[PDB]
């Protein structure tokens, strides 16, 4: 009814959506670093097998 | 009606797990009742005919 | 400047920083009282105007560290560490303070020695400032992370579950420090102390229902951020192959509630890290993945939660790809084994248990011809194991009930499969205990023995 409750609810909903978006956003690079390290280790072993 | 949140998988598994045993219990009860009624129906006929 | 804002935009750090920002500290009165130097009080008093007036921390960085190391007050060190931590994280005031910390490691090593003393809020402020410069590529000190993890004040402050800011900042500091691959070994060595606090926060959030809103966390961002920080901290340590097998083999009982935590929770943050932790632990790169997948699938029941969770997907594609990727390896993991080696290994091991391939009639029909080598000596050995377990080790027990139920289900499927196995049960003598086992307790096992007796009773009269 009042605009203060809708402004506080939208202000909390926007900050919660932004914090959930960033906190859900960090895991992509957080897993992508270990995936890139695993791919680099697999390529390094794949080259080291033929090198040996 | 519960005042908490909605769970479709937990409510579906508790009903499918009960219905899956209830169908086999009803079919086994009907087959055991038909076999017991057939053997009990034929036992007095065999004993009377003997 | 341009430092990372990890552990700086949360309300828990701003709530503890607001209490130190509410009070005022006079460096001139403390320096005049023989408690500090005049240059450190003048630089500390002049350093406050650089924050609001700017928006040089590198020039005044040495007097604040020397005054903080020489001083023994928690209010002055908490205010100077809060002002230096607030000026370091900003990108428009005090840019030279961040370069001076990465350039000289003696200021970070001397600043890390002042942590853990006084109040618990100063240890999080100094640990956040040392963890901010330690997380960069300029300085990598594993001795500060191992020494901070070996401290009793940090484990005592993080062990307190009554404060969301202390456990959230302490778990967020170890979670941010665990992102580096070199700190995973030192953080993994002392993970046994902070390991129960991550599962206790997930059990406390899982214990809260949906009708009422708990004060710590039930659907709030504080409990979801603490449980997401604990699941992200366990997910960071779960990236190692030996750490996932050792942690899954050691803490599988406390880690078994992660499937119920993602099912009871509605957000994809805790369910995504919970399904991603089980999917990463169930990978083929980890050693002994069949035992962890069999113990986690049998004890944890990840197959029904993954199958029901596959239909009710989330908005994120990583959760559906992780649940769909883990469901194929979890479903194909039990189906990939042979039924004759699993039935001969389970019957030879004297331990009966349920499985996905043990409730199928095709396994007993396929192994029925191979088991028949001594006039059905395999089924007579299984019926002699079930009846010998029924005689020695009587019913109404926990151990004999699982082997009696699995032996009654496998004996009911093997007896219902072929009509020639009924002579082995009457010749051995286990058919008499099957009728008496139905009238006892454990009515599920009495229904399995009722189906096993109905299968042999069906072939007698048609």
């Amino acid at each position: 009814l009042t605009p203060n409750q809708v402004n506080d609810e939208l202000n909390k909903m926007q900050a919660f959506i932004r914090k959930e978006a960033e906190e859900k956003a960090k895991e992509i690079q957080l897993k992508a670093d270990q995936e890139y390290e695993i791919e680099k280790t697999n390529i390094v072993r794949n080259e080291t097998n033929n090198i040996d | 009606v519960p005042p908490s949140g909605s769970v479709i998988d937990d409510y579906v598994r508790n009903a499918s797990y009960l219905e899956e045993r209830l169908i086999q219990m009803e079919d086994a009860t009907d087959q055991i009742e038909v076999q017991k009624n057939d053997l009990e129906q034929y036992r007095f006929i065999l004993q009377s005919g003997d | 400047m341009g430092a990372t804002k990890i552990l700086m935009d949360s309300t828990h750090f701003n709530e503890i920083r607001s209490i130190i920002r509410s009070r005022s500290v006079a460096w001139d009165a403390l320096a005049r009282s023989e408690e500090l130097s005049e240059i450190d009080a003048s630089t500390a008093k002049a350093l406050e105007s650089i924050l609001v007036k700017k928006n040089v921390n590198g020039k005044t960085l040495i007097p604040l560290i020397h005054l903080l190391s020489t001083s023994d007050n928690e209010d002055c060190k908490k205010s100077v560490q809060n002002l230096i931590a607030e000026l370091l994280s900003s990108d428009k005031y005090g840019d030279d303070t961040v370069k001076f910390f990465q350039e000289d490691p003696k200021q970070l090593e001397q600043l890390f020695d002042v942590s853990l003393k006084g109040d618990f809020q100063t240890v999080l402020i100094s640990g956040f400032n040392v963890v901010s410069l330690l997380v960069q590529n300029g300085l990598h000190n594993v001795k500060l992370v191992e020494k901070l993890l070996k401290n009793n004040n940090l484990i005592n402050i993080l062990q307190n579950i009554e404060q969301m800011d202390t456990c959230y900042v302490c778990i967020r500091l170890l979670q941010e420090l665990a992102v580096i691959p070199e700190y995973r070994d030192v953080i993994w060595l002392h993970e046994k102390k902070f390991m129960p606090t991550l599962f206790k926060i997930l059990q406390r959030a899982t214990d809260s229902q949906l009708a009422t809103r708990i004060v710590a966390t039930n659907s709030n961002h504080l409990g979801i951020q603490l449980q997401y920080h604990s699941l992200l901290l366990i997910w960071l340590l779960t990236f190692n192959p030996v750490f996932a097998n050792e942690l899954v083999q050691k803490y599988l009982s406390d880690f078994l509630d992660l499937l119920k935590l993602v099912k009871i929770t509605i957000k994809e943050k805790v369910s995504r890290l919970c399904i991603s932790i089980i999917l990463q632990c169930c990978s083929t790169r980890v050693k002994q993945h069949k035992k962890v997948i069999k113990q986690l699938l049998l004890l944890g029941n990840a197959l029904p939660t993954v199958q029901s969770l596959s239909e009710r997907k989330y908005s994120d594609e990583e959760l559906r790809q992780d649940i769909s990727n883990l469901k194929e390896i979890l479903e194909n993991e039990y189906q990939e084994l042979t039924s004759f080696d699993e039935y001969v290994a389970e019957l030879d091991s004297k331990l009966l248990c349920w499985s996905p391939p043990h409730v199928d009639n095709g396994f007993w029909s396929d192994n029925i011809d191979e088991f028949k080598k001594d006039n059905y000596k395999i089924f007579r050995q299984l019926i002699e194991l079930l009846q010998a377990k029924v005689r020695n080790g009587d019913v109404n027990a926990k151990q004999e009930k699982i082997i009696i139920q699995v032996a009654l289900n496998d004996i009911t499927h093997v007896v219902e499969l072929l009509p020639e196995s009924i002579d082995v049960l009457d010749k051995t003598g286990g058919k008499a205990d099957i009728m008496e086992l139905l009238n006892h307790s454990d009515s599920r096992v009495k229904y399995e023995a009722l189906k096993a007796t109905q299968a042999i009773i069906g072939y007698t009269f048609k």
